């Protein structure tokens, strides 16, 4: 798949769900041409990882 | 699909194709005129003021 | 031959609102149409057609 189908058939899907999530800082991510994707939601210090 | 004759048949020949929206229930106004909004609640912890 | 049956003839079916949104000006009467729910009884199960 291309960067462009992960972005927006599974990157974008996602992201569009990440809220209502505690203690939240930023949500960021990459779509790429070998097919890979990540979505990293970094929290507030002192948030339990858990 | 084909029929036996003509060139082919569309989906405008079928239905009407614009921008609608998803939900059509709720409805807001904000003094009459037409409007929306979002409606946020307080997440647990986290400080109204701030 | 039987599954295929079995799926096909004990299956809830959504069916939608008589009157839902939108509406053609006026209505002024909406409301929900169930449906047949699954079967229930052995019998009707003995029964779904081959």
């Amino acid at each position: 798949a291309s960067a462009e189908t992960v972005q927006d058939t599974v990157v974008q899907v996602i992201e569009q769900q990440m809220n209502g999530i505690d203690n939240l800082r930023y949500i960021s991510s990459e779509s790429n041409s070998d097919g890979s994707m990540t979505i990293t939601v970094t929290f507030e210090q002192g948030t339990d990882p858990d | 699909k084909v029929n036996p004759d003509g060139s082919q048949v569309r989906l405008k020949d079928v239905a009407d194709v614009g921008l609608g929206g998803q939900d059509y229930s709720i409805n807001a106004q904000f003094n009459g005129s037409p409007a929306s909004g979002i409606a946020i609640k307080l997440a647990t912890g986290a400080n109204a003021l701030d | 031959d039987v599954s295929s049956a079995i799926q096909a003839q004990n299956v809830q079916i959504s069916s939608g609102q008589l009157g839902g949104l939108p509406a053609v000006k006026g209505q002024q009467l909406n409301a929900t149409i169930i449906g047949k729910t699954r079967l229930q009884t052995a019998e009707q199960f003995e029964n779904i057609l081959l």
